[PDB]
C-alpha cells in the first residue's frame, strides 16, 4: 500500500471564505483539483497544511466526507486539527478528466502574548497554491461577570458539544444561594460519564469520573447536583457559605445525535446575588453552539 | 494519572459598538 | 496518581450588545 | 507514579459590556 | 491660582435672543491693572450645564500668542472654558487681552407651547443673560428632509443625516436618494451609519454597515464614491414601505477657515395617496464655528 503526495501537481485552487476573521472564528477552506496535470492513481493523496505552532494556530475541526461519485467511493477527504489529507481508492483508476474539492471548516486562533488590539496572519498551504488569513485579538474586556453560559465545540471532537456554566467567576463574595436550571434543548444527548466540576479559589478543586457529582455534594455541604437524563435537564443549587470566594466551573458534553442539524441550544436560569450589585431571579442564560460544515465533491468521465 | 481540569474560560468580549444617534427633534413653526 | 496542570485559556468573548439610542435632537428650521 | 497531563482547552469567555449611549439626535424636519 | 475674579474686565454675549439649537458668540476681556498675571494663572468662564436652560460650549483650543511667543492657552469645553498661562507672560508689564467664542444655546423645557428662559453666563463677577426660544412642535409630515449639524464636542467633522420615509408610510416606488457632498470637507466612511425603525427594526454601524445593511434588505444598495464625495441610496418599495431609514455620516473638515459647509440631495418616491416626486432638490446648509484669542503685551 504505497501513496503519493501529488498537491504539489494536481491543485487547481484554494480558497478561503472569510480573510479577516476574530479569535476563536470559524473559517471555509476550499481546495479544488484536477488530473490536467497528472492522472489521479490509487495511493495519491493531497495535502493540505497550515500553520500549527508558534504565535498563530490553525486548528481544522475534525471531520470526514468521502469523495463519492454513482455510489463509488473513489477518495476519501481526511481533517485533522493539524492538517488535511485526501487520500484516493483503487475506484478511481477508471476514470478521466477527474476534477473535484474538499471544502471545510477550520477555526482560527491568535495566540500573541501581547497587550492591546492585535492582528496576526496564517498561510494555509496546499501544494502550489498559498492563501493569506488574518486573524484578529480584540483588547481585553473588563473583568466583572458573575454568572454566564457557554458551548464549545473542539477541533479534536465533533461528535459532542461542551457546555459550561460559569458561576461567580470574579471570585466575589455571594449573599444569596446560587440555583441554575438547565434545560438541554433536541439534536443532542447528556452524557453524566463527562459532567466536572472546576472550583477555584478558596475552595478550590477537580471533581470529575463517577463520583464526581457525589464528591462535590460532599466536599460542599448543601450544594446539590440533579440530572434528568430522559428529560436532559440539570438543577444545580450551591450554597452562599461556599460560593463566596469561589468560581464553579460545570463542564458536560452531549453527544450529537444529528449531524444533519445546523446548531445546538441549551437554555439556563440563574438565581444568584453578588454582594454590592443587585440580585437575579430567574434570568434567562441561553447559549447557541454553530455546527461544522464540510464537503467534498468529484466530478469524473468513465471508459 | 489523572489528566488536568479543563483551561480558565477567556477574556471577556470587547465592547458594544456605541448607540444609535438619537431620534429626530420636533418640527418647526412659521 | 498525581493530577495534571490545567488546559490553557481558551477564546475570547462575543462583542457586547449594540449600546441604548441617545437623546432627542433639537427642534426643526423655522 | 508519573505526573498527570495537561487538561484540554478552556470555554470562549462573557459576552462584553453593553455599550455606551448614542450621541444626540439630528435636528428635526422644517 | 484661580485669577476670574480679579482680572476680568467685561464679558459680553452677542446674540441676547435666540432660539433652541441657536449659537451665540461669548467675548471675555482681562486686564493687569488689578494685579499682575503669573504662571498657572486661570480664567474660568462658566454657564449653566444642566436643567431647563442649558449651555453648550463649541470645543476649540485658540492660542494666546504675542509676537511669535505663546504666552497663554484658551480651552473651551461644553461645560466650561478655561484660559491657563504659561510661564512666558512673566516678561510682559501692561497686558489686555480677550477670548470669543461660539456656545450653543439650548432650551430643555418640556412644557406645551412657547417658552422662553434665560440663561445667565458667569466670568469672575461679571455676569450677562441669555434668551432660549422653544417654538412648539408641528403637523408637518415630511415624507424626505436632509438635516446635519456639528456637535460641541466634535468640531472637527460634520454630522449629515438623511433621513428616509419619517411617517413610515406605503410606498408606490424605490426610493432613490443622490448625495452630492461639497467642497471643503471629506467623507468618513466610518461613521456612515444606517438606522432603519418601524416593521423592520435594525441599526447598523461601522465598517461593514453598508454590507450588513444590503444583506439584511435584499434589493437595497448604498452606492458610496469616497473621492468623488457622492452617495447614492436605492430602497425598493417593498422594504421602504412603513420603514423610517435614518443614514448618518460624519464629514472631516477640511477648511477650518471656511464659514459654512453645504450638502445636496435629489430624492425620487412615490408615497401612496400623495404626488409622485422626481428628482426634487434637498438642500441643507451647516454653520461652521469662529472662535478667537488675543493677547496684547508689552516689555
Amino acid at each position: 500500500g504505497s501513496a503519493r503526495d501529488i498537491s504539489s501537481t494536481n491543485v487547481t485552487d484554494l480558497t478561503v471564505s472569510p480573510s479577516k476573521i476574530e479569535d476563536g472564528g470559524k473559517t471555509t477552506v476550499k481546495m479544488t483539483f484536477d488530473d490536467k496535470n497528472g492522472k489521479i492513481q490509487n495511493g495519491d493523496m493531497i495535502k493540505v497544511a497550515w500553520p500549527t505552532s508558534g504565535t498563530v494556530k490553525i486548528e481544522g475541526y475534525s471531520k470526514t466526507v468521502p469523495l463519492t461519485v454513482k455510489g463509488e467511493q473513489v477518495g476519501q477527504a481526511v481533517i485533522t486539527p493539524d492538517g488535511a489529507t485526501i487520500t484516493f481508492n483503487d475506484k478511481v483508476e477508471k476514470l478521466s478528466d477527474v476534477s473535484g474539492f474538499a471544502e471545510f471548516e477550520v477555526q482560527g486562533r491568535n495566540l500573541t502574548q501581547t497587550n492591546t488590539s492585535d492582528d496576526k496572519v496564517a498561510t494555509i498551504t496546499s501544494g502550489n497554491k498559498s492563501t493569506n488569513v488574518t486573524v484578529h485579538k480584540s483588547e481585553a474586556g473588563t473583568s466583572s461577570v458573575f454568572y454566564y453560559k457557554t458551548g464549545d465545540m473542539l477541533p479534536e471532537d465533533t461528535t459532542h458539544v461542551r457546555w459550561f456554566l460559569n458561576i461567580n467567576n470574579e471570585k466575589s463574595y455571594v449573599s444569596k444561594d446560587i440555583t441554575i436550571k438547565d434545560q438541554i434543548q433536541g439534536g443532542q444527548q447528556l452524557d453524566l460519564s463527562t459532567l466536572n466540576i472546576n472550583v477555584t479559589g478558596t475552595h478550590s478543586n477537580y471533581y470529575s469520573g463517577q463520583s464526581a457529582i457525589t464528591d462535590f455534594e460532599k466536599a460542599f455541604p448543601g450544594s446539590k447536583i440533579t440530572v434528568d437524563n430522559t428529560k436532559n435537564t440539570i438543577d444545580v443549587t450551591i450554597p452562599q457559605g461556599y460560593g463566596s470566594y469561589n468560581s464553579f466551573s460545570i463542564n458536560y458534553k452531549t453527544k450529537i445525535t444529528n449531524e444533519q442539524q445546523k446548531e445546538f441550544v441549551n437554555n439556563s436560569q440563574a438565581w444568584y446575588q453578588e454582594h454590592g450589585k443587585e440580585e437575579v431571579n430567574g434570568k434567562s442564560f441561553n447559549h447557541t453552539v454553530h455546527n461544522i460544515n464540510a464537503n467534498a465533491g468529484i466530478e469524473g468521465t468513465v471508459k | 494519572g489523572p489528566p488536568g481540569p479543563p483551561g480558565p474560560p477567556g477574556p471577556p468580549g470587547p465592547r458594544g459598538r456605541t448607540g444609535p444617534p438619537g431620534p429626530p427633534g420636533p418640527p418647526g413653526p412659521p
